[PDB]
């Protein structure tokens, strides 16, 4: 019933300086369904972002994912923050190109 | 899609075997069959529920039942009908229309009936009078054959009924009656010229 | 090929924030190909594969009628349960079912399933046999009590074994340049040093399908390993990849062997410099 | 196609 | 008490509003109206779940119906036509098992005027003494006369218990001259007993004979008395000659 999320930060595609791609937040294993999700542009909101279908494992834990349009850039960092019951301050994962 | 029983009326005697036909098309795979019998109050009374996946050959008592998914057809059989068994009897669909409904569909309706085995025939042709205090007449042809068949008054004035229908619950007594009668003059003797025949009392 | 048809209802309640909200989505393999959401204005079954779209439009309103009729049914659900618990009519609760038929490569059916539960724990189930069911408490009984006479596992043994295997196999003929063709995965090894005495090696496996993979690191002795695992790309194929610490300087000894359905042999890996 | 009446809990 | 449909039998007039009620089995959730003709079988009219509408086939909006949450549903049909007249069947199912379990029914009956209405005319005949010698059983003779509208119930009673042996009667009534559609009808049944039985004194025989025709509620304006739905019976005692 209570349940902790667990976060990947990944891209479609290998990441490449100056193509495009998309980067993807993927939550899964989390109780309950409620979850404020954002994506950080080095600090500031993404506007206009899209999530994919809420389904559920085997073992009744649900799983998202969160999706946008993203041109990997040296000097750009991006983060995906989770917010949820589970946890009192909102979480924040960094992306890894690796 | 559609049901059809192509039997409109049948016409047994007691003790003998009788089978309905209730044949079905239906291209979607997932389906419910049933049997309904209506008796004369109106009401259809649950009797069977077959499905898609279920054997071809089931027999309970003396109905016996035949789904089979080659022919379609789901043909009802009556072992050693009797006087209770006649009734209308109907089978139903209960296939996927429009979403998320199962709804029937329900064929045209055959008629069962079941008459009396006379096993000593004596057809008679009785009158009888008005008991409370007149003298209205009434004529009475009775105890005849059920392969006797009689409806025709030929006559306006005259009135003259066909066979009738025993009760379902009639265990005890079973027999064959028409009766005739009229107001005006000129009379039981000319009352039946509806196949009149050899061995009848005229009393 | 191979086949395999789920079903994810979803029902959570929201007191005071409105009706109960219903959230269906359909799968083929490890395909999603049907979605539903209730708090759409424009509520209607939307596909999510190229292979469904070819269906008539009477397919279309028949599973928006059918979802539109269990968003009723799951309410009734969600106020049954909270009297059985006669649990607070402010608190939220949610009810999730999984059904659907599996398909053997002879061509009939080898296990149909059916589960339901209740705030993430197992509330009812339907057996191996499709006619009983299994309660996992005291409040399942009563809905157990309910199908018990209703024959609703009469209803499911006949749609596993009919509609659900009769259309489970007419999706297979309709995308089978992507239901039944397996695609192997794009695999690589990437290494980063740590510290001057450790060093990770990672063995990467990308846009494969379906979701079962197998990553494992070894030094030729025997096998060890970090492993995130099965992450979607969102192009209907799963990324996955396995590392493991390693001693900089006896780098070249870790292997990495990948078991895929998509290849014809399985893998071994080396970094190679 | 999904199951087409769903019973109540 | 599983099935019940309220009322049985109903008249009323061409372009007028009815509401027929049905209760549902204890453990049944839906309702379903179905429409039987003389000849077909029950056409499926709407199905309703839990107060909003399932699915209607093949019926005009003028058919309304609705569900009350204790599992009571009703049938209101608006604008009648003379075609509406027909067996009007309630179903009950739970949404598992696709099973329908139907009431009893409600015989209802739309004419143009009700000036036709006429109850009937009950007289019972004692058997003939010479089929006392033929066949040593009696047989009794009823004749119901000059009755509008069709539907009639005919029970024997002898000794205050409705018997069911030894009795038949006719499948349908006969129209006294079919030259005039709106002909008054006559219908007959006999009960055949023992002799013995008959020629006690102490052995009586009753005809009852079920009317339905006008109710309460409407109107009645012509100088003879409204033809309600009532009761009429014939009675007979034994005899010995
Ligand atoms: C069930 O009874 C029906 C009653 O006619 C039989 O109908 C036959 O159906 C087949 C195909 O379904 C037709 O080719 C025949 O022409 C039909 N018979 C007639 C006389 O037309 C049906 O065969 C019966 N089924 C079984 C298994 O006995
Ligand atoms: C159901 O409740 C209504 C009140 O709206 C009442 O008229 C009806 O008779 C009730 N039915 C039963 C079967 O109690
Ligand atoms: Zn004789
Ligand atoms: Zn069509
Ligand atoms: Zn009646």
């Amino acid at each position: 019933i209570q349940r902790t999320p667990k976060i990947q930060v990944y891209s479609r595609h290998p990441a490449e300086n100056g193509k495009s791609n998309f980067l993807n937040c993927y939550v899964s294993g989390f109780h309950p369904s409620d979850i404020e999700v954002d994506l950080l542009k080095n600090g500031e909101r993404i506007e206009k972002v899209e999530h994919s279908d809420l389904s559920f494992s085997k073992d009744w834990s649900f799983y998202l994912l969160y999706y946008t349009e993203f041109t990997p850039t040296e000097k750009d960092e991006y983060a995906c923050r989770v917010n949820h019951v589970t946890l009192s301050q909102p979480k924040i994962v960094k992306w890894d190109r690796d | 899609q559609k049901v059809t029983q192509a039997q409109t009326e049948i016409s047994v005697v007691e003790k003998e075997d009788v089978t309905l036909d209730c044949v079905y098309e239906t291209r979607d795979t997932t389906y419910y069959l049933f049997w309904y019998k209506q008796p004369p109050s109106g009401e259809l009374v649950f009797l069977i529920r077959r499905n898609s996946f279920d054997e071809q050959n089931e027999i309970s008592g003396r109905y016996s039942w035949n789904f089979q998914k080659s022919t379609s057809s789901f043909n009802f059989t009556i072992t050693a009908s009797q006087v209770v068994d006649s009734a209308v009897y109907f089978c139903a669909l209960s296939h996927n229309s429009g979403g998320s409904n199962y709804k029937l569909t329900f064929g045209k309706g055959t008629l069962l009936t079941v008459n009396p085995n006379i096993q000593n025939p004596d057809p008679a042709v009785y009158q009888l009078r008005d008991s409370k205090s007149s003298d209205k007449s009434v004529c009475l042809f009775t105890d005849f054959d059920s392969q006797t068949n009689v409806s025709q008054s030929k006559d306006s004035d005259v009135y003259i009924t066909d066979k009738t229908v025993l009760d379902m619950r009639s265990m005890d007594f079973k027999s064959n009656s028409a009766v005739a009668w009229s107001n005006k003059s000129d009379a039981c003797a000319n009352a039946f010229n509806n196949s009149i025949i050899e061995d009848t009392f005229f009393p | 090929g191979s086949h395999s048809m789920r079903y994810f209802y979803t029902a959570m309640s929201r007191p005071g924030r409105g009706e109960p909200r219903f959230i269906a989505v359909g799968y083929v393999d490890d395909t999603q190909f049907v979605r539903f959401d209730s708090d759409a204005a424009s509520p209607r079954t939307e596909p999510r594969a190229p292979w469904i779209e070819q269906e008539g439009p009477e397919y279309w309103d028949r599973n928006t009628q059918i979802f539109k009729t269990n968003t009723q049914t799951y309410r009734e659900s969600l106020r049954n349960l909270r009297g059985y618990y006669n649990q607070s009519e402010a608190g939220s609760h949610i009810i999730q079912r999984m059904y659907g038929c599996d398909l053997g490569p002879d061509g009939r059916l080898l296990r149909g399933h059916d589960q339901s539960a209740y705030d993430g724990k197992d509330y009812i189930a339907l057996n191996e046999d499709l006619s009983s069911w299994t309660a996992a408490d005291t409040a399942a009984q009563i809905t157990q009590r309910k199908w018990e006479a209703a024959r609703v596992a009469e209803q499911l043994r006949a749609y596993l074994e009919g509609l659900c295997v009769e259309w489970l196999r007419r999706y297979l003929e309709n995308g089978k340049e992507t239901l039944q063709r397996a695609d192997p995965p794009k695999t690589h090894v990437t290494h980063h040093p740590v510290s001057d005495h450790e060093a990770t090696l990672r063995c990467w496996a990308l846009g494969f399908y379906p979701a079962e993979i197998t990553l494992t690191w070894q030094r030729d002795g025997e096998d060890q390993t970090e492993l995130v695992e099965t992450r979607p790309a969102g192009d209907r194929t799963f990324q996955k990849w396995a590392a493991v610490v390693v001693p900089s300087g006896e780098e070249q000894r870790y292997t990495c062997h990948v078991q895929h359905e998509g290849l014809p042999k399985p893998l071994t890996l080396r970094w190679e410099p | 196609i999904p199951l087409t009446e769903e019973a109540e809990l | 008490a599983g099935v019940t449909q309220s009322p049985t039998h109903l008249i009323k007039t061409r372009g007028q509003q009815v509401t027929l009620r049905c209760s549902s089995q204890s453990g049944h959730n839906t309702v379903s109206w179905y429409q039987q003709a003389l000849g077909q079988g029950p056409q499926f009219i709407f199905q309703y779940y839990r107060e909003e509408e399932n699915g209607r086939g093949n019926f005009p909006p003028r058919f309304s119906g609705l569900q009350f949450p204790n599992y009571s549903s009703e049938l209101n049909v608006n604008a009648l036509e003379l075609d509406d007249s027909a067996l009007y069947l309630c179903a009950s199912s739970f949404r598992g098992g696709k099973t329908q379990y139907f009431g009893p029914g409600t015989r209802l009956l739309v004419l143009e005027d009700l000036k036709n209405v006429f109850p009937p005319e009950v007289a019972v005949f004692e058997p003939s003494e010479a089929e006392i010698s033929h066949t040593q059983k009696a047989t009794l003779v009823c004749l119901a006369t000059g009755f509008y509208p069709d539907h009639v119930e005919l029970s024997w009673w002898v000794n205050g218990k409705e018997v069911h042996s030894g009795v038949c009667t006719d499948p349908q009534p006969l129209k006294e001259q079919p030259a005039l559609n709106d002909s008054r009808y006559a219908l007959s049944s006999r009960l055949r007993v023992s002799a013995t039985f008959w020629q006690n004194p102490r052995n009586h025989f009753r005809c009852q004979v079920q009317f339905y025709g006008l109710s309460e509620n409407d109107e009645w304006t012509q100088d003879r008395a409204k033809p309600v739905t009532q009761i009429v019976s014939a009675e007979a005692w034994g005899r010995a000659d």
